RNA sequence: UUAAUUGCGAUAACGAACGAGACCUUAACCUACUAAAUAGUGGUGCUAGCAUUUGCUGGUUAUCCACUUCUUAGAGGGACUAUCGGUUUCAAGCCGAUGGAAGUUUGAGGCAAUAACAGGUCUGUGAUGCCCUUAGACGUUCUGGGCCGCACGCGCGCUACACUGACGGAGCCAGCGAGUCUAACCUUGGCCGAGAGGUCUUGGUAAUCUUGUGAAACUCCGUCGUGCUGGGGAUAGAGCAUUGUAAUUAUUGCUCUUCAACGAGGAAUUCCUAGUAAGCGCAAGUCAUCAGCUUGCGUUGAUUACGUCCCUGCCCUUUGUACACAC
């Protein structure tokens, strides 16, 4: 009957906390989206421009809820990708720093992860009541 | 100072030594000895000496303009 | 050349064309009628809606559809 | 590339020369008995010797083999 | 047939699969039979997989790859073209799809129509160049089996990615009525086509 | 156009120019005892089934 | 993540900053005709206009379109951060102008004799229609300018 | 104390490690159900242990599987030998002689990879070349 | 200073596996009757230092490129034993090749 | 016959040496040995957070016990083409099947004979003969400039011509490395900034910390929809930064804008046979800054042939020679 956020394929665990991220209207998107492409290796800003920050606060949350520690430099590498340099050669780039510190920073006024002695951020007691009973909810249903 | 110390020990087997044989081959020449003479010299030296084998490559020029090498071997050598 | 835009009588056609596929995906309904491939997406999502196609495979990049049993 | 060198093939003839009775059809006791008859300084070489003395019996089994 | 219940709960659809291998989920290798003889084991059925992905070591040996099966043979020759190299899961997700608008079309087997593809555009004489240089002649000969069988994959997966190269249609689909109009016999297909000209070539040349 | 079906009994060896022929002696499915010499253009060995388009024309490409 | 559909409301080719945009693209890419509005700015100026971004640009209201044209020429009144401009800290009165369609090939010919009147290497590499930034010359650029 | 086995499979660069002891039917890989492996197209490589050989004789089992390093296909080739080597080893040591051979023979019949690690491994890259066979263009002229 | 525990590591490093488990042998063996309470002679993985060259002195000729290898081995044993006598015999006799680092921890 | 002057044989030769092989290094196997708080695992002394009632996990090794499967590395073992069959002058060997971690010299390399080339290097050398110069210097240093200069001809390459795709979001996995107190090297984390970057601390002289180098290709869900198009990204403008004494002839990075050719390429031509080709990135060298280069490393992983002497080249035998500065 237990049931964690490791019994839900990731895309849709991220895809139901997200929206519910979104209906519960206490993520505090920072005002700056609609203009930011969530990496300088990028070249649009995302397509989803009212939902990706959920999307994104999501993700994070489950990457925490899996992880021990994870601070903003791991998140902007997790979230980096290749950036087209043109003539030349692809090459990774990490992710915006700025985007994924709001997201740690948003989670954190909200009670999902916490200060982490040892590092960064770390999942909460309340960051673990809702993505298991969001867990739960997705699975049955 | 005493915190690093210098001794000397004796080549046993100096025959068998290709950087003696070299600095004695190398002396005998700059005398003035044949250099045929000097390489059998270091040669059957180091037959005496117990070797399994030797060889002597000498390389330049020799009397003349151009440059040659002349080698003076004995006995048994590998390669690979 | 392709119709971005539904009309009227470019949507009668595809309720009558449609059925009667064995096969419908978005390259068959830019293909034999003449919408594009983001009109024929919203199609193929629409006709399944009340289900004159039924589903067979899933897929981004690829749809497989059919008619309703 | 399996042709095996004069001194993989001496050895074994010397071996059998001299050991035959003691060698048998099996690799495994022939390697074993090649460590204790025959001082070889490589593994690799000493399995190849009793690999081609063991090939060498075998053929002995069937008629004498010319040498 | 019966279910089994496991702590980790095992779906149905994928705790059928213990009575017979299918391909991905869904098609039997049975009735699959090679009408054309001549192609039976160059043509490699009777040892189902459940997907066309098996990392198998079929170069070692000469005629080792005659024993690797056929789909999976079909979705290396797919994962072609330099920019498709290697990318077998993108080769794999194409068959799937593949095979799924087969049957979609032509209810009958997809495997079996891809078995019939095969069998029926690989080109049973050929000809060979004779004497050095462009001032030479060509001289018919037959074909082998495995040949037959090699040549059958490359023209159906070069005529597949010429089709779907600068077109709406899929790769996929291009695919499936490559195989389909090859195993009806149409001459619409490019394979079908160039296996006509190989041996038209080959019997003016004998 | 009616094709006959043999089988391979001997791989003769490799004849052209480059050496992509194969010789191989072959005896006939139907109407069996009925033994040719052909040439084969890809990898062949024994038992293989060859399809010929026409029965009657000895291999001459020999050595 | 929802589907919705749409009526035909629509008009082909209208004219935009003297420009012929076509209608038929989606709004964000059919901007993208007038010089000076690239992808990144046009999707800017239609989330700021409030325009669906999934409209077609032939079904657009006269009033979404001249909002639009008031956000392209107007990008700080409605809140673009000027790092997202054509002409930050402008030469000649050091303020941050967004240039569009016919402007931009002015004011690049401004750029141009600006620097050919002072004698710069960039204006005279520019007057002898050679490369500007660097590039070796001895093998590229063969076949034009 | 409870009877397990613990086993592994490799792929090119990638080990899966697999604790088997007596359960009730446990099949988890880096603590998620082996229903959610990745890629999904590759799921029935990873199910074909299970199907091979009946889902009746993992009814007393919990396997859990950790697998690390190589990549995205190794991962899961690694994956399905640890799980058939596990089941394995956990009859050859608790269940009788007999089973261990069935099993082994279902395999084995199957896919020699299922219980034997594949030993091809990448050669070495040789200077003027890209690869290890792979030569530089020249030109001669 | 009689008979008091002492929480040292000895560090072996070298080029020379041979000498270097000759080493770490006398280590042990000097625990072993002397009745101490050791964790083993820990192998830390080899490291292989590479240094790629071309071999020409010019620039002229097929690019042929050289590896030369130097490989470090590291070692490392825990004891707990009186400082004086340990120090007496392992002061002494260093073998040449291997350098040894003798550190007291207070864990 | 072999990869081999590797062998079996033939035999006015017999028995030998070098080279080849052996060897060495590396890759693959070891639930068998030795051990590990700088590797990992299971219990739990001690807990602890859950959803639940055991599934997922966070923590301490005189804030525990145990162990070595996975990792590491010492000592060893293991393959010898084994067994069986076929074939061969029934020999050397070759082929198939079985078994096996492994059966292409097990894979890849390191070393590697004799005789040479007027091959390259005097611009690596405090290697060096001879010649030149040596105070208005061809020594050395400083400032500036050039080495990059652009009607054009050629070679190695990067990016592409798109839907087997681009883009957005989500999933998300390597191996080889390197790194500072013998001074600022590798940098976690927090904060600020769209970004590049900045800033305050941290750990690491390193199986410890960067670093699980969360790499890219790839996977999934979406947007686009055959349009030089949301392919491509040259050229160019404006601005923000970083390295450096110094960035103009733009060091490099970032942002917005400009948005060329290019629609698969002629005659010709290169590389390649299995974890190979190809695709994809990463580390290292260089390095203050700069890679579209190289050296390695892994990730994904084909098709085709296991051959021949047609082309090219090389070697051998017979032969012709007026060649031997050897066509
Ligand atoms: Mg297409
Ligand atoms: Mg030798
Ligand atoms: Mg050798
Ligand atoms: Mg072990
Ligand atoms: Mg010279
Ligand atoms: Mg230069
Ligand atoms: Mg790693
Ligand atoms: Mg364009
Ligand atoms: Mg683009
Ligand atoms: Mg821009
Ligand atoms: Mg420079
Ligand atoms: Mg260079
Ligand atoms: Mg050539
Ligand atoms: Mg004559």
């Amino acid at each position: 009957p237990g049931v964690s956020v490791r019994d839900v394929a990731a895309q849709d665990f991220i895809n139901a906390y997200a929206s519910f991220l979104q209906r519960q209207g206490k993520l505090e998107v920072p005002g700056y989206v609609d203009i930011v492409k969530t990496s300088s290796g990028n070249e649009m800003p995302p397509q989803d421009a009212e939902g990706w920050f959920y999307k994104r606060a999501a993700s994070v949350a489950r990457h925490i809820y899996m992880r021990k520690q994870v601070g903003v430099g791991k998140l902007n590498k997790l979230y980096g990708g290749a950036k087209s340099r043109g003539v030349r050669p692809y090459k990774h780039i990490d992710a915006s720093g700025s985007i994924n510190r709001k997201v740690l920073q948003a989670l954190e006024k909200i009670g999902i992860v916490e200060i982490s002695p040892k590092g960064g951020r770390r999942i909460s007691e309340n960051g673990q009541r809702d993505l298991d009973r969001i867990a739960a909810q997705t699975l049955e249903e | 100072p005493g915190t690093i110390v210098l001794y000397a020990e004796r080549v046993q087997d100096r025959g068998l030594s290709a950087v003696a044989q070299a600095e004695s081959m190398k002396f005998k020449l700059l005398n003035g000895l044949a250099i045929r003479r000097a390489a059998y010299g270091v040669v059957r030296y180091v037959m005496e000496s117990g070797a399994k084998g030797c060889e002597v490559v000498v390389s330049g020029k020799l009397r003349a303009a151009r440059a040659k090498a002349m080698k003076f071997a004995d006995g048994f050598l590998i390669h690979s | 050349q392709h119709a971005v835009i539904l009309d009227q009588e470019k949507y009668d056609r595809i309720l009558k064309e449609v059925p009667t596929y064995r096969y419908v995906s978005v390259s068959v309904l830019v293909d034999r009628l003449k919408i594009g491939g983001s009109l024929a997406r919203i199609a193929l999502r629409h006709l399944e809606k009340e289900g004159i196609i039924k589903p067979i495979s899933k897929h981004s990049k690829q749809a497989i559809y059919t008619r309703a049993t | 590339g399996r042709v095996r060198t004069k001194t993989v093939k001496r050895a074994s003839k010397a071996l059998i020369e001299r050991y035959y009775p003691k060698l048998t059809l099996d690799f495994q006791t022939n390697k074993r008995l090649c460590d204790e008859i025959a001082t070889i300084q490589s593994k690799r070489l000493r399995n190849k010797i009793a690999g081609y003395t063991t090939h060498l019996m075998k053929r002995i089994q069937k008629g004498p083999v010319r040498g | 047939f019966t279910p089994v219940v496991l702590a980790t709960p095992i779906p149905e659809e994928v705790q059928q699969a213990q009575t017979e291998i299918k391909l991905f989920n869904k098609w039997s290798f049975e009735e699959v039979e090679v009408k054309d003889a001549s192609l039976v084991d160059y043509v490699q059925v009777r040892q189902p997989i459940f997907v066309a992905h098996t990392a198998g070591r079929y170069a070692n040996k000469r005629f080792r790859k005659a024993q690797c099966p056929i789909i999976e043979r079909l979705t290396n020759s797919l994962m072609m073209n330099g920019r498709n190299n290697g990318k077998k899961l993108k080769a794999v997700r194409i068959i799937k799809h593949t095979l799924d608008i087969i049957n979609v079309l032509t209810d009958q087997n997809p495997i079996q129509v891809v078995v019939d593809a095969i069998t029926n555009t690989g080109p049973r004489e050929d000809t060979t160049r004779v004497g050095g240089g462009g001032a030479a002649r060509r001289q018919a000969v037959d074909v082998s089996p495995l040949r037959r069988v090699n040549q059958a994959i490359a023209l159906l997966t070069i005529g597949a990615r010429e089709a779907a190269f600068r077109n709406i249609k899929t790769i996929a689909e291009t695919l499936a009525e490559e195989l389909i109009n090859a195993a009806k016999g149409s001459s619409t297909s490019y394979a079908i086509k160039k296996k006509d000209e190989l041996e038209r070539v080959a019997k003016s040349n004998r | 156009t009616p094709v006959t079906l043999a089988k391979v009994i001997k791989v003769l060896g490799r004849t052209g120019s480059r050496g992509g022929v194969t010789q191989v002696r072959v005896e006939f499915l139907e109407d069996t005892s009925r033994t040719i010499v052909r040439n084969v253009k890809g990898p062949v060995r024994e038992n293989d089934i060859l399809v010929l388009m026409e029965s009657e024309r000895e291999a001459r490409r020999l050595r | 993540s929802l589907v919705v559909q749409e009526q035909g409301s629509f008009q082909h080719i209208l004219r935009l900053l003297n420009t012929n945009v076509d209608g038929n693209i989606k709004i964000v890419y059919a901007l993208t005709t007038i010089k000076g509005v690239g992808r990144r700015y046009s999707n800017l100026v239609c989330k700021k206009a409030d325009v669906d971004l999934h409209k077609r640009a032939g079904e657009l209201t006269q009033e979404e379109l001249e909002r639009i044209v008031q956000i392209m020429q107007n990008p700080t009144h409605y809140k673009i951060p000027a790092w997202f401009l054509n002409r930050q800290n402008d030469i000649t009165d050091g303020k941050d102008y967004h240039t569009l369609a016919n402007n931009v090939e002015s004011k690049l010919r401004d750029d141009l004799e600006r620097l050919k009147k002072i004698r710069a290497h960039r204006g005279i590499r520019h007057f002898w229609g050679l490369r500007v930034r660097g590039q070796h010359t001895k093998t590229t650029g063969r076949r034009r300018a | 104390a409870v009877p397990s086995v613990q086993t592994f499979g490799k792929k090119k660069s990638a080990t899966a490690v697999a604790h088997v002891k007596a359960g009730k039917g446990l099949i988890k890989v880096n603590g998620s159900p082996i229903t959610l492996v990745e890629p999904e197209i590759l799921r029935f490589k990873v199910y074909e242990p299970l199907l091979l050989v009946g889902l009746d004789k993992f009814s007393n089992i919990d396997i859990r599987v950790r697998v690390t390093g190589g990549g995205h296909v190794s991962q899961v080739y690694a994956i399905r030998q640890a799980i058939a080597k596990g089941l394995v080893a956990y009859h050859q040591k608790y269940v009788d002689e007999q089973s261990k051979n069935e099993l082994k023979k279902a395999f084995t019949s199957y896919d020699r990879t299922l219980l034997i690690a594949d030993s091809r491994r990448p050669e070495p890259k040789k200077f003027g070349g890209k690869g290890a066979r792979s030569r530089f263009q020249k030109s001669y002229r | 200073q009689q008979q008091q525990i002492i929480k040292i590591r000895i560090t072996l490093t070298s080029t020379k596996v041979k000498q270097l488990e000759n080493v770490s042998s006398n280590i042990v063996k000097n625990a072993e009757q002397h009745n101490l309470v050791k964790k083993g002679p820990v192998r830390l993985p080899t490291k292989v230092l590479k240094i790629s060259t071309r071999k020409t002195p010019n620039g002229e000729g097929s690019k042929t490129w050289e590896t030369y290898e130097m490989r470090i081995h590291k070692r490392y044993i825990d004891l707990e034993a009186p400082v004086q006598i340990v120090k007496r015999i392992t002061q002494i006799t260093i073998e040449p090749g291997v350098d040894v680092e003798v550190v007291v921890a207070s864990n």
